[PDB]
RNA sequence: UAUUCCUCAAUGACCGAUAGCGUACAAGUACCGUGAGGGAAAGGUGAAAAGAACCCUAUGACGGGAGUGCAAUAGAGAACCUGAGAUCCGAUGCGAACAAUCAGUCGAAGGAGUAGUCAAGCGCACUCACUCUAACGGCGUACCUUUUGCAUGAUGGGUCAGC
């Protein structure tokens, strides 16, 4: 019945600029992709995006009745919150504004159509085309999958 | 080559005809313009103006 | 009119039995209004009141089109006129006339081309 | 030196506009203890260690 | 002028020329300066743009447009230029008949 | 090192221009810096070519 | 570098005191300028 | 007859939070100075606190539901009625990596989205239909002040809101 389910995370003491530099790599990826990119990307703000995402996906299973394997992050943006000024003192007697900043972060995710699961199904077929950044982002990355094994006889 | 001769001329638009020019290399010249007629043009290093 | 089918359907007539600004439109009903409706049969003149509010003329075409006219503190004869402005066109909208000569095709010989022989 | 003038937002965003992240082509999971890491990262030793 | 009627004629304009009121000031009175002067700019491109289509036409037949306008001044035909160029790419034959009038009336030299 | 510049002086003033290249042109006519001027940069790793070197011994066994 | 404030709270109360104002008129014009004024500090 | 450190009552074509006293709010305070002295900022949830029990995801609810309430972006801890602009981050349509300039104006191929009218046979052509973008062509050296005269490489202005 609903379309779209949000998640916001209020007063984050980060830069906009720098959350933003994180939640454009992930806009118009599949849930379980972005949430496995945030966790290689060596960022501050990984572990906010992971956790905006993380409950939207709970947001969106719990209260709407949304299917969680089927969900794609439509919209991720950054807006401003409540900046902290302070005085930054130079030499020779003068003075400067220094701004400690605060941020939100909007997550918005729906349910992906069969259309487009058609679309990702032919994405996935091997060829040698070059992607544009949709399909790029639709299909990211290469999961595989290892099991440890001891004394496997080589070196 | 402008389509200047074409009563639909439009100036914006490109609908010239095709020109093809043989026997290039029997030109007529008059005067003495093989020997005193020059072609020049700077290459953008100082000093360098070839002609 | 278009092709014979005249275009303004209702001109309905707004104004104030109290205030002050609809002294012109009031006096416009006695004066010129029988006129008009007797010389537009086809025309339907519709009347409201409205206490406290401003006056106004609103003309609803057939093309599914409104144009207000407020004629607050107006004299009979601009009424008059703003009444036969509403009467006299079609209710299309106001833009810039682009082309001053409508045509849907435009020769009869045939458009001049590459291939034309004489 | 000083700015002559401010820089407008089309001449910004043009020049942030390489910085902007990439993804990763290759990611792998442990399929015991679930760890994502890059290749050529160790996270378990198999049994009988 | 208002400030709300130079931000509806700012409408469309690049930059922050269409967001603060110093620099949408200036740039919608240039812009209607423009408009004024083009106002009798376009007549001349026109009849510039005519000139050129009836010289096209003519000078298909032999007969340079110097010559075809004063024939038909001279056999007191009184067609103007705009609906000449117009005859001149919708009817070529009915131009071609006019031609040939012009011709009879004035050849002139050469 | 490139182009076998001179460079400042080592003492006598001289401050925090000991080995750069000093002027770069002429002031308004020309207002702009010349094209090919010498400045620094990336050096070596080219081809190049080397005219006239003599042919002293050949060893076709091992083909030196 | 020296600056120009060096304390000494006997030299401050023996310039800037109560009684320090209340023994010459031009202290007891300050006093009352302060206390008009409404001052919470009267005296230094 | 003169004045108001004071008291009581009344009035205003006096002001309404950058206004009115410096102070509508614990102000001659905070803060600056050795000292005399200088001297701010900051009003409003809702009719009534009924100020969000309980569930889910995070270290943590200020989030997503549930509930109170006419209304929940009416959800605050010296601040929540209305909520403009500069400014920041997104979405949809068109332009955009072989072409230069006060960034517009006059024409304009194409692309994209959406309406209505009714006589005749329930189609189709009519409303130059309407809205957004604009490849390409012509033309075009900001504003103010001061001057005999300024695109001027003369002055002034980072932008917005209030005064
Ligand atoms: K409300
Ligand atoms: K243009
Ligand atoms: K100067
Ligand atoms: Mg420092
Ligand atoms: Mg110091
Ligand atoms: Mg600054
Ligand atoms: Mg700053
Ligand atoms: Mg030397
Ligand atoms: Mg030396
Ligand atoms: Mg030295
Ligand atoms: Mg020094
Ligand atoms: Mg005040
Ligand atoms: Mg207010
Ligand atoms: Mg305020
Ligand atoms: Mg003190
Ligand atoms: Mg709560
Ligand atoms: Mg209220
Ligand atoms: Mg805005
Ligand atoms: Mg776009
Ligand atoms: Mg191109
Ligand atoms: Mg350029
Ligand atoms: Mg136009
Ligand atoms: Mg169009
Ligand atoms: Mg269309
Ligand atoms: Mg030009
Ligand atoms: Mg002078
Ligand atoms: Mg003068
Ligand atoms: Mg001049
Ligand atoms: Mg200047
Ligand atoms: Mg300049
Ligand atoms: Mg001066
Ligand atoms: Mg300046
Ligand atoms: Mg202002
Ligand atoms: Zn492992």
């Amino acid at each position: 019945k609903r379309k779209k389910v949000q998640a916001v995370l209020k007063a984050i003491k980060q830069s906009p600029k720098k959350v933003n530099l994180v939640a454009a790599l992930v806009r118009g990826m599949r849930v379980e992709d972005a949430l496995m990119q945030l966790q290689v990307t060596v960022k501050r703000a990984s572990h906010t995006v992971y956790r905006v995402i993380h409950a939207a996906r709970a947001n969106a299973s719990h209260n709407h009745g949304l299917d969680p394997d089927r969900l794609i992050i439509a919209e991720a943006f950054v807006g401003k919150g409540l900046f902290k000024k302070r005085i930054s003192i130079h030499g020779k007697g003068k003075c400067g504004l220094m701004i400690r900043p605060e941020c939100r972060l909007t997550v918005i995710v729906r349910e992906t159509t069969p259309e487009e699961e058609a679309e990702i199904a032919r994405l996935k077929v091997h060829n040698f085309k070059k992607l544009t950044k949709r399909e790029r982002r639709l299909n990211p990355h290469k999961l595989i999958e290892t099991t440890p094994i001891w004394n496997r006889r080589g070196t | 080559l402008q389509a200047k001769d074409k009563p639909t001329y439009c100036p914006n638009r490109d609908d010239g005809d095709i020109c093809i020019v043989l026997n290039a290399k029997d030109i007529g010249i008059t005067g003495r313009k093989l020997t005193d007629k020059f072609y020049r043009w700077h290459t953008g290093y100082v000093g360098h103006l070839k002609e | 009119a278009l092709r014979g089918v005249w275009q303004l359907q209702k001109l309905v007539v707004s104004y104030c039995n109290w205030g002050g600004s609809s002294r012109g439109i009031r006096a416009f009903m006695e004066s010129e209004l029988p006129a008009l409706i007797e010389k537009n049969p086809q025309l339907e003149v519709v009347t409201e009141l409205s206490r406290g509010q401003h006056p106004y003329l609103k003309g609803i075409y057939r093309n599914r089109n409104e144009r207000v006219v407020c004629v607050k503190n107006m004299d009979p004869d601009q009424v008059l006129l703003n009444a036969t402005r509403l009467r006299n066109s079609l209710g299309r909208k106001v833009v810039k006339l682009r082309t001053r000569h409508v045509t849907k095709h435009p020769s009869v010989q045939g458009t001049w081309t590459t291939a034309v022989k004489f | 030196a000083v700015p002559k003038k401010k820089v407008s937002k089309h001449k910004r965003g043009i020049r942030n506009g390489p910085k902007a992240l990439k993804p990763v082509p290759v990611i792998i999971r442990c399929r015991s203890c679930g760890r994502v890491k890059l290749p050529h990262f160790f996270c378990c030793s198999g049994e009988r260690g | 002028m208002n400030k709300k009627e130079i931000f509806k004629l700012a409408k469309g304009f690049r930059g922050r020329a269409k967001n603060c009121i110093r620099i949408a000031r200036e740039r919608v009175e240039k812009a209607l300066q423009y408009s004024y002067r083009d106002r009798r700019n376009k007549k001349r491109e026109m009849r510039g743009l005519w000139i050129e289509r009836i010289n096209a036409g003519s000078r298909q037949h032999g007969v340079n447009y110097g010559n075809f306008i004063h024939g038909l001044m001279k056999e007191n035909i009184q067609l103007n230029r705009k609906v000449l160029s117009e005859l001149s790419m919708h009817e070529p034959y009915s131009f071609k008949a006019l031609v040939d009038v012009s011709r009879n009336s004035f050849p002139g030299n050469k | 090192k490139r182009w076998k510049f001179k460079g400042g002086p080592a003492s006598h003033g001289c401050s925090k221009a000991h080995r750069k290249g000093g002027s770069t042109g002429q002031r308004d006519d020309p207002g702009k810096v010349f094209k090919g001027r010498k400045m620094p940069g990336h050096m070596g790793a080219a081809q190049r070519t080397v005219k006239n070197v003599w042919v002293y011994k050949i060893d076709p066994a091992r083909n030196l | 570098p020296k600056r120009t404030f060096q304390p000494s709270t006997i030299r401050r109360k023996r310039n800037h005191g109560f009684f320090a104002r209340k023994a010459t008129k031009g202290g007891r014009r300050v006093i009352a300028r302060r206390i008009a004024k409404g001052r919470h500090r009267v005296t230094a």
